[PDB]
């Protein structure tokens, strides 16, 4: 399987999913 | 970052955990 | 990965990202 | 009226709204 | 099929329910 | 279709999928 | 209204095709 | 900082967020 | 209207305001 | 089942994969 | 601006829209 | 904090402005 481009409030939902109670940070200018 | 690695390229869902705290 | 709880639209958005281009079926209890 | 595209998450998601309690498959393979 | 026929193309929500169970 | 148990953004989500190019009002009771 | 409605109750599509301007 | 495109159902989501309680009416038409 | 300010150009929180009730 | 499980209780993203296609 | 209930992955939709590309943290409580 | 907050009670953007980096 290959997998799908994940862009903007998508791409934060995602991460969301992936890490709930760890939280995450999301620096696109990074 | 993580735009050129999920969005403009493609990335899986275990890399999105590299971003995890 | 983190357990989840999931209702509603945001358990078939889990299942989108989860399960990618190899699709996904949605059987609730009637 | 004319309608517009739906894809991705937003393709289920509007699967989801249409055919809630009957369930639905999502099968982009096919 | 639907990728094809709501995405690529467009459809209606009447032609939606042609995937429910 | 089915009937609907919608609250907050996931209504205009529904009435945005409903309406289409056509829009639509979003009056919540104050 | 149909925001209530939709959110204590249940709504059908049709109700919300009320508000479509 | 600069801003970013907002469309479709995102649109409306932001419209949500902005406005909650006042209400909105989103008329891609006009 | 509201898609060719905030879609096809860009705008900000403070434009959509403009469109509240 | 799963639909239920999530909601009512919690379930992982290795349950959710049995029903991917 | 009103103010906001937001659980889920609906405060992190709202982070996104509020910090834009200047990005931000998602730090729940455990 | 702020995520609590947030779901408990209510919160404005203006104090979710602050977790921006
Ligand atoms: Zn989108
Ligand atoms: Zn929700």
């Amino acid at each position: 399987f290959v997998n799908q481009h994940l862009c903007g409030s998508h791409l934060v939902e995602a991460l969301y999913l992936v890490c709930g109670e760890r939280g995450f940070f999301y620096t696109p200018k990074t | 970052g993580i735009v050129e690695q999920c969005c403009t390229s493609i990335c899986s869902l275990y890399q999105l955990e590299n971003y995890c705290n």
